[PDB]
C-alpha cells in the first residue's frame, strides 16, 4: 500500500497499527565490522521486521512489511523466507504473487534470492505455463544470464516441456551464433530428448554445426559443441571429418580447427593407428603451429602439449 | 559488479 | 603499469571501518566482505594495521551456537551478520532460540577463514555444532543449499562445505561420495563444470568442482588422466589476456583467481602467459581509491579488489604472499592451519 517514496510516508514508530510493537534494533558490538550506514527510513523498516520476526508474527501487517523490507534490499534471503511463510500461513493469492515476483526479477536480474523465490511459487502452483514466455524475456536484456538459464532447464525439465525448445535454440542462434549459453541448452534438449546416439541426429548436429562454423569460422562455442558430441565416441572413428576439416583449412582457418586436428590426430595414435610415427608428425607440425603463430597466447601451453605427445608415442 | 550470493 | 600495494592496503582498511548505505544489499554477507579485506591484508602482509581482538570477537558474535537443549543443532554456524538482532554475544554464553536465527554455509566458511586468518585457534567454535549443520544441508543430489530454511543449491556450496571439512579438518560434515558424484556430474560437453548438471560450463563452478577435489584429495581418483586434460584445455583456453568465466564473454578480473587457481591445481597455470595476465590486472587497478573492478575504468569493490590481487599473487608479484589456490587464503595462512590441525592431534 503505502509506498516507500510516497509524499505521505509514515515511519512505522510512527504508526498506530504498530504501536503495541517493541522494535528490535541491530548491534554490531563495542568494534562494529565493515558496518553499513543506514539511512531514518531504511533503520525504521529493519527494526520493525527485527521485531516481527523474532515473535514470528504471521500476521497481515507482517505480510505487507515485507513488502518494505524487500524494497530496501531484495537480497536479504531470511526476509523472503519469512514472506514465503506468510504466503502459506495467511494463504496469500499466488498467482498474484507470481506478478510481484515477476516484476521484482525484472528490476534486479541477477538476483539468487528473487529467483529461488520464483522457483518455490512455481512448484507450489504446480503450474509452468507462463514460465518459458517469461525467462525469454529476461534473456532478452541478456541472453547470457547465467540464472535465466539455470531456472529454464528447471521448468523444462520438471514439467517436461521439450517440444519447443530445441525451436528456441535455432533461433537465438541465428540471433548470435556465438552465444555459448544457447549452444549449451542445444546439448540439453537434445541429449535429453533423442540423444546422439540415433546416427541420424548424430549426423544432422554435425552438419548443423559444420554449417554454422563456416558462416563464423571462429566461434569456439560452436567447435566445442562438434568436439563434444563426438569426443567420446571417437575422433578418430569418423574418417571424413577429419578430411572435411582440413579441406576447410585454406579458408575457414582458425585456432579452433587446428586444435580440433591435433585433438583427431591424438585420438589416432591412441588407437594404435597406421603410421604412429608419422602421425605424430603431423600432430607436433601443427602444435607448433599453434603457438608459433595460430594461438601464440598459448604457446607454452601447446609446446608443452607437443612435448607430451612426443615422449608418449615414440 | 559480481553478484556472488 | 606498477602495483599501488600501500594505496590498495588502505583501501582494505576502509572496507573493514563503514560502509555506504549504497552497500546494504551486502548486509547479510558482511562476513564475505570482512574476508575479502582480511585475507586481501594477509595477502599484503598488513594484518598489523588492524586490532585482530576486536575483530575476533565480532566474528564469535556471529557464531549460532547450539541452544541448552541443544535441538537447534541442524542450524548452527556462523551469521553473515547481526541483521536479525541478536544481542551481541562473542560466544560466550549458550545459545539464545530464535524462530529464524541459522547459519549460512557461505558464513560459517568465511567465518572460520576469518579467524585463522586472524590467528585464532578455533577453540570457542562448536565444531561439532557446526558439522552437525552442514551435514543437514546436503541434499540427495550430493550438492548443498546456504541456509536449513532451504535455498538455492549449486556447485557455489559444494566448494563452502569442503572449505568447512577441510578447516576443521573433519570431513563427517559431509557425504563425500555423493558429493564428488555431483561434482562429476557437472562436466560439460565442452569439459568444464557447471553449477549442476547440464548447465553451462562456468570458470567459478570449475573452480569449486577442483578445488573442492582437491581438498578431500581426490583430483586424480575421481577424474582420468584424459578427463584431466580435457579440463585443463577447457581452463586454459579462458585466457583472452586477463580471463573470463565463460566461452565468448569479456574477461573479468576475477576469474584470474577463479580460473588461474584452477590451473595452478592442474599444475600448468605456469604455461599460461603471465604479462598479458598482469597487464589487464593492472588496467582494473583504482589508482586514486585503490583496489580494483571488474574492468578497466570500472568502480573498485572488496571482491575484484581480493581476487585481483589473489590474481597477482598466483604470478608471485612483487610485494604479495603466495596464495593457497584450493583454500582462497594465503599459504601463510594455510600453513599455520597445518599447525593448528597437528596440535588438536595429541
Ligand atoms: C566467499 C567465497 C570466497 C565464496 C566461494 C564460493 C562461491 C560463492 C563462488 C562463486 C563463483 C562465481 C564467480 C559464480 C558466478 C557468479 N555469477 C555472477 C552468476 C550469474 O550471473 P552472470 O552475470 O551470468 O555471471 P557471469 O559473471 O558468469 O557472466
Ligand atoms: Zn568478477
Amino acid at each position: 500500500f503505502l509506498s516507500l517514496d510516497s509524499p505521505t510516508y509514515v515511519l512505522y514508530r510512527d504508526r498506530a497499527e504498530w504501536a503495541d510493537i517493541d522494535p528490535v534494533p541491530q548491534n554490531d558490538g563495542p568494534s562494529p565490522v565493515v558496518q553499513i550506514i543506514y539511512s531514518e527510513k531504511f533503520r525504521d523498516v529493519y527494526d520493525y521486521f527485527r521485531a516481527v520476526l523474532q515473535r514470528d508474527e504471521r500476521s497481515e501487517r507482517a505480510f505487507k512489511l515485507t513488502r518494505d523490507a524487500i524494497e530496501l534490499n531484495a537480497a536479504n534471503y531470511t526476509v523472503w523466507h519469512f514472506r514465503r511463510v506468510l504466503l502459506r500461513s495467511l494463504q496469500k493469492d499466488l498467482q498474484e504473487e507470481m506478478n510481484y515476483i515477476i516484476a521484482i526479477i525484472e528490476e534486479q536480474p541477477k538476483n539468487y534470492q528473487v529467483w529461488h523465490h520464483r522457483r518455490v511459487l512455481v512448484e507450489w502452483l504446480k503450474d509452468p505455463s507462463q514460465e518459458l514466455e517469461f525467462i525469454a524475456d529476461i534473456l532478452n536484456q541478456d541472453a547470457k544470464n547465467y540464472h535465466a538459464w539455470q531456472h529454464r532447464q528447471w521448468v523444462i525439465q520438471e514439467f517436461r516441456l521439450w517440444d519447443n525448445e530445441l525451436q528456441y535454440v535455432d533461433q537465438l542462434l541465428k540471433e548470435d551464433v556465438r552465444n555459448n549459453s544457447v549452444w549449451n541448452q542445444r546439448h540439453f534438449v537434445i541429449s535429453n530428448t533423442t540423444g546422439y546416439s540415433d546416427r541420424a541426429v548424430l549426423e544432422r548436429e554435425v552438419q548443423y554445426t559444420l554449417e554454422m562454423i563456416k558462416l563464423v569460422p571462429h566461434n569456439e562455442s560452436a567447435w566445442n559443441y562438434l568436439k563434444g558430441i563426438l569426443q567420446d565416441r571417437g575422433l578418430s572413428r569418423y574418417p571424413n571429418l577429419l578430411n572435411q576439416l582440413l579441406d576447410l583449412q585454406p579458408s575457414h582457418s582458425s585456432p579452433y580447427l587446428i586444435a580440433f586436428l591435433v585433438d583427431i590426430y591424438e585420438d589416432m595414435l591412441e588407437n594404435q593407428c597406421d603410421n604412429k610415427e608419422d602421425i605424430l608428425n603431423k600432430a607436433l607440425e601443427l602444435c607448433e603451429i599453434l603457438a608459433k603463430e595460430k594461438d601464440t597466447i598459448r604457446k607454452e601451453y601447446w609446446r608443452y602439449i607437443g612435448r607430451s605427445l612426443q615422449s608418449k608415442h615414440s | 559488479k559480481c553478484v556472488i550470493f | 603499469l606498477d602495483f599501488l600495494r600501500d594505496r590498495h592496503v588502505r583501501f582494505f582498511q576502509r572496507c573493514l571501518q563503514v560502509l555506504p548505505e549504497r552497500y546494504s544489499s551486502l548486509e547479510t554477507s558482511r562476513l564475505t566482505i570482512a574476508f575479502f579485506a582480511l585475507s586481501g591484508l594477509d595477502m599484503l602482509d598488513s594484518l598489523d594495521v588492524v586490532n585482530k581482538d576486536d575483530i575476533i570477537e565480532w566474528i564469535y558474535s556471529l557464531q549460532v551456537l547450539p541452544t541448552e537443549d541443544r535441538s537447534n543443532l541442524d542450524r548452527c554456524g556462523f551469521r553473515g551478520s547481526s541483521y536479525l538482532g541478536i544481542p551481541f554475544n562473542p560466544s560466550k554464553n549458550p545459545g539464545t532460540a530464535h524462530p529464524y536465527d541459522s547459519g549460512h554455509i557461505a558464513m560459517t566458511y568465511t567465518g572460520l577463514s576469518c579467524l585463522i586468518i586472524l590467528g585464532d585457534d578455533l577453540s570457542r567454535v562448536d565444531k561439532e555444532a557446526c558439522l552437525a549443520g552442514l551435514r543437514a544441508l546436503q541434499l540427495e543430489d550430493g550438492s548443498f543449499c546456504a541456509v536449513p530454511e532451504g535455498s538455492e543449491n549449486d556447485m557455489r556450496f559444494v566448494y563452502c562445505a569442503s572449505c568447512i571439512c577441510y578447516m576443521l579438518n573433519n570431513w563427517s560434515g559431509m557425504d563425500m561420495k555423493k558429493a564428488i558424484s555431483y561434482i562429476r556430474r557437472s562436466m560439460s560437453y565442452d569439459n568444464g563444470l557447471a553449477q549442476g548438471a547440464g548447465l553451462e560450463s562456468h570458470g567459478g563452478s570449475t573452480f569449486c568442482g577442483i578445488a573442492s577435489l582437491c581438498l578431500m584429495g581426490k583430483l586424480e581418483e575421481v577424474f582420468s588422466e584424459k578427463e584431466l586434460n580435457r579440463i585443463k584445455r577447457w581452463c586454459i583456453m579462458r585466457q583472452q589476456n586477463g580471463y573470463h568465466g565463460r566461452p565468448n564473454k569479456p574477461v573479468d578480473t576475477c576469474y584470474s583467481f577463479w580460473v588461474g587457481a584452477t590451473l595452478k591445481l592442474l599444475k600448468i597455470f605456469q604455461y599460461t602467459n603471465f604479462e598479458k595476465n598482469r597487464n589487464y590486472i593492472l588496467s582494473t587497478q583504482d589508482r586514486l581509491v585503490g583496489g580494483f573492478a571488474k574492468w578497466p575504468d570500472s568502480h573498485p569493490d572488496a571482491l575484484h579488489a581480493y581476487f585481483g590481487i589473489c590474481g597477482l599473487s598466483l604470478m608471485e608479484e612483487s610485494g604479495i604472499c603466495k596464495v593457497h589456490p584450493a583454500l582462497n587464503v594465503s599459504t601463510r595462512t594455510s600453513e599455520r592451519l597445518r599447525d593448528l590441525h597437528q596440535s588438536w592431534k595429541t
